[PDB]
RNA sequence: AAACUGCGAAUGGCUCAUUAAAUCAGUUAUGGUUCCUUUGGUCGCUCGUACUUGGAUAACUGUGGUAAUUCUAGAGCUAAUACAUGCCGACGGGCGCUGACCCCCUUCGCGGGGGGGAUGCGUGCAUUUAUCAGUGGUGACUCUAGAUAACCUCGGGCCGAUCGCACGCCGGCGGCGACGACCCAUUCGAACGUCUGCCCUAUCAACUUUCGAUGGUAGUCGCCGUGCCUACCAUGGUGACCACGGGUGACGGGGAAUCAGGGUUCGAUUCCGGAGAGGGAGCCUGAGAAACGGCUACCACAUCCAAGGAAGGCAGCAGGCGCGCAAAUU
């Protein structure tokens, strides 16, 4: 259970960190 | 007192239980559980007093020990178990499912739901923290500890929980324009859309909510439960649909009914 | 030393003063980094606390106390005992048989930090509630405003 | 018995109160553990909520940190010197928190000599031992001796610390409450705090 | 060996009491001559000391070693042990069994 | 049946003696504490006989003592989710320091740079001390999470030698529960503090501070914040806006009677909070008691006795005596 739940948040953490960097990189120039 | 108390007097019981004066001296003291003593409906007052499946408190025990009642998917044989807001009660013998939802008068309603709707519930978010080895942890209004949630979920939000697995399937954030119900205070049982939230640091916030008919009221931020996104609720609603009628309107609506009869 | 007038060495617990860095650091200057916090309810930290050298643990900005509870205001009455002052609060109490009022007062002891210098006994002080600091002290000075005879 | 109530005192105005209830159990106090110097003796005390405390009655060793070097080791406490609270606690040799005590230095002298590859604490009498010289002058490879040589640039200690290493005992402050957790841990004195504490020891004599 | 006794007033002897008289002691759980009724209860009781004197009504005796003659009422009729061991390891120890 | 083990007996019931910013009521805070149980999380995260470990002791049998008690002694057995001890396995490793030896690039070379590495020492969560950098959150942390050097109490810290029901799949694997577990959160609270509020009295005007009174520094003790206590310092703190002292046929509120409007008087009494168990005091057990249908003393009463001793606590339900103008069924 631990290694299946830890490996699914790591995939869902990557998406939420990636979508939160476009919001910053786009805003700096604009 | 030298320790904790184990009794409850009938006049000291929560008024929305609707207990009469002359049945006894005592009232069921709720067991310790996920919901507070003054904000819960024990199983005995629901099986005996509301549904009238039992006539005495001894008959409630006979129904319970046959393992017929499931509270959110688990069999509870305690007859003073503190069920509360948004819980799902399932009686498989008669094929009935109920959800504990306040009505406009501030009392828990007998709200029957479909077997499909009984597979999930909506839970407010009370606490978020980080535990050992950096694992995020939630704590809800149902005393549910759910780890590894989405990082977009914050305090005062609402999540949807699948009762079979206990995992989050979706969530709604707290923002203006979202539907909500009041779960305490003087507007208890009312449904409306959030319009404003005034912040008082070091004290309690205040949220303004407007009904569908145009009536506006305000509550403390701790008494707000986000139901749906926008105007559309995520759960089925009771008969009154959250609109509080005035006493004159209620009188006219009652008098019009008996004229229809004939 | 002025800073070291007590029997026990006075320091800010958060601050470590013995970082052996280089001989040049010894040659350059000996000024300790200072711990100051932002006691925040819209209040601002005085610059005499960020640039001072006093050691007192019951100060809000540079000590181990938390400000929560009630925010009150009063007039300084006495400055006699070490590092704490006595202020006066005046109010009107309503007697409803006569539909009238009467003047009443309360004397309240508060802690005064060294960051609030040049304060005389005539002026308005804002106080914030904290944990019990002594037998009869529960409040702490958060802002000082000069009296009517302001220079 | 010993109570820690607030209603046996006087009011702020100076008026005598009258108690309305008797002594309760959430108000009790216990006799002090005057932790002395000796082989370890610890007694467990059952406390509110069912938990436990450790009354240390004798202590001999403790965990102490050389903060500048970041070197924490077990060390045998030797003697009790100036106390900031009471100067009576030094004649009876009582260990409490924030007390000035003497500790051995050899665990620190070994780490310094094994890390910087320099002799510290050696007297000027040419004391050489084959084990010590194998610690000090053992031949390393090119890269290891390079990494040791680039390290000797900042391997310097103050003049007050190195004098203490001549007599084999350092001055330390116990930062733990030995009568509540049963152990005496702390830090070695340095810098201006050591300068301050070396004055008031001499001012008592 | 002197294994116990009672004095003339029915009071029993205690091993640790180095006295020939009767002393009052505060007894608790795990003490001889006492049996608490509540958890944590202690009671002060009269108990005689272990030194034998002439103020005793009965004296208990246990024969450590067998001599030559046989008492007509002792050693003659041997009572079989009413119960055997329950624990399997104890059964093995008694009957010199093995792992198989 | 009995007995060992676990849990409860700290709730309920009674009464109103004490108590005058005390209790209590509305309002706040714990970022200053503890918490049996319920609910949820966690429970191969640690690199170091197990196909079952050890000794007893009840019930029972037998011999007894005392005038007397829910008094107990000796002897012969026998169990554990009582009391103790103690592994295997996931276990192959991973990650930090130490690091003899080996390889590559460059310079003519010394040299410089980049790698591989045998051999050893540590490692998880709770405990204690010190240092470092800046996942998530607050109005604000000396918060949570992280890193490093160590520590880790024998009166000792967690890491399951426990029990039931259905029986099976390919000698191995197993499905439902029950009982226990350090910790985190939750529920029931409790405990300390914040602001305002109480009757009569000056024929009570100054009070507190030697014997802590107000504050500072460091510590002891305490579940913790604090003169709670100690040592060393300073001389403070309250008062006609009534302090200090005295009285009260004074438990405090929700409330009751009267009533044009204002007002006056009552509230021992079934709901909420407090206090007590003849008067003081001190404790054991336990998550919780300074418990009294628990224990230990002293003071006042009082019970049985073979005179050696033993046993007491109706302001619980009935009931009796006494007191009274004044109050019901063993």
């Amino acid at each position: 259970k631990n290694k299946e739940e830890a490996a699914e948040y790591a995939k869902l953490l990557a998406k939420r960190m990636k979508e939160a960097k476009e919001k910053r990189q786009e805003q700096i120039a604009k | 007192a030298r320790g904790p108390k184990k009794h409850l007097k009938r006049v000291a019981a929560p008024k929305h239980w609707m207990l009469d004066k002359l049945t006894g001296v005592f009232a069921p003291r709720p067991s310790t559980g996920p919901h507070k003593l003054r904000e819960c409906l024990p199983l005995i007052i629901f099986l005996r007093n509301r549904l009238k499946y039992a006539l005495t408190g001894d008959e409630v025990k006979k129904i319970c020990m046959q393992r017929f009642i499931k509270i959110d998917g688990k069999v509870r044989t305690d007859i003073t178990y503190p069920a509360g807001f948004m819980d799902v009660i399932s009686i498989d013998k008669t094929g009935e499912n109920f959800r504990l939802i306040y009505d406009t008068k501030g009392r828990f309603a007998v709200h029957r739901i479909t077997p499909e709707e009984a597979k999930y519930k909506l839970c407010k978010v009370r606490k978020i923290f980080v535990g050992t080895k950096g694992i995020p942890h939630l704590v809800t209004h149902d005393a549910r500890t759910i780890r590894y949630p989405d990082p977009l979920i914050k305090v005062n939000d609402t999540i949807q929980i699948d009762l079979e697995t206990g995992k989050i399937t979706d969530f709604i954030k707290f923002d203006t324009g979202n539907l909500c119900m009041v779960t305490g205070g003087a507007n208890l049982g009312r449904i409306g859309v959030i319009t404003n939230r005034e912040r008082h640091p070091g004290s309690f916030d205040v949220v303004h909510v407007k009904d569908a008919n145009g009536n506006s009221f305000a509550t403390r931020l701790s008494n707000i439960f986000v139901i749906g996104k926008g105007n559309k609720p995520w759960i089925s609603l009771p008969r009154g649909k959250g609109i509080r009628l005035t006493i004159a309107e209620e009188r006219d609506k009652r008098l019009a009914a008996k004229q229809s009869s004939g | 030393a002025d800073i070291q007038t007590e029997r026990a060495y006075q320091k800010q617990p958060t601050i470590f003063q013995n970082k052996k860095r280089v001989l040049l650091g010894e040659t350059g200057k000996e000024k300790l980094p200072r711990y100051y916090k932002n006691i925040g309810l819209g209040f601002k930290t005085p610059k005499e606390a960020i640039e001072g050298t006093y050691i007192d643990k019951k100060c809000p900005f540079t000590g181990n106390v938390s400000i929560r509870g009630r925010i009150l205001s009063g007039v300084v009455t006495k400055m006699k005992m070490q590092r704490t002052i006595v202020i006066r609060r005046d109010y009107l109490h309503y007697i409803r048989k006569y539909n009238r009022f009467e003047k009443r007062h309360k004397n309240m002891s508060v802690h005064l930090s060294p960051c609030f210098r040049d304060v005389q006994i005539g002026d308005i002080v804002t106080v914030g509630e904290c944990r019990p600091l002594s037998k009869t002290v529960r409040f702490n000075v958060l802002k000082v405003t000069k009296a009517a005879g302001t220079k | 018995g010993i109570s820690r109530d607030n209603w046996h005192k006087r009011r702020k105005t100076g008026g005598k109160r009258k108690p309305y209830h008797k002594k309760r159990k959430y108000e009790l106090g216990r006799p002090a553990a005057n932790t002395k110097i000796g082989p370890r003796r610890i007694h467990t005390v059952r406390v509110r909520g069912g938990n436990k405390k450790y009354r240390a009655l004798r202590l001999d060793v403790g965990n102490f940190s050389w903060g500048s070097e970041c070197c924490t080791r077990k060390t045998r406490i030797i003697d009790v010197v100036y106390n900031a609270s009471n100067n009576e606690l030094v004649r009876t040799k009582t260990l409490v928190k924030n007390c000035i005590v003497l500790i051995d230095s050899t665990p620190y002298r070994q780490w310094y000599e094994s890390h910087y590859a320099l002799p510290l604490g050696r007297k000027k009498g040419a004391k050489l031992t084959p084990e010590e010289e194998e610690i000090l002058n053992k031949k390393r490879s090119k890269k290891i001796q390079k990494k040791y040589d680039e390290r000797k640039k900042n391997a310097k200690i103050s003049s007050l610390l190195e004098e203490q290493f001549q007599q084999g005992k350092l001055l330390a402050c116990i930062a733990s409450r030995p009568g509540q957790c049963g152990r005496a841990d702390g830090y070695v004195l340095e810098g201006k705090e050591l300068e301050f504490y070396l004055r008031k020891i001499k001012a008592r004599k | 060996r002197i294994s116990g006794g009672n004095d003339k007033q029915g009071f029993p002897m205690k091993q640790g009491v180095l006295t020939h008289g009767r002393v009052r002691l505060l007894l608790s759980k795990g003490h001889s001559c006492y049996r608490p009724r509540r958890t944590g209860e202690r009671k002060r009781k009269s108990v005689r000391g272990c030194i034998v004197d002439a103020n005793l009504s009965v004296l208990n005796l246990v024969i450590v070693k067998k001599g030559e003659k046989d008492i007509p009422g002792l050693t003659d009729t041997t009572v079989p042990r009413r119960l055997g061991p329950k624990r399997a390891s104890r059964i093995r120890k008694l009957f010199n069994l093995s792992k198989e």
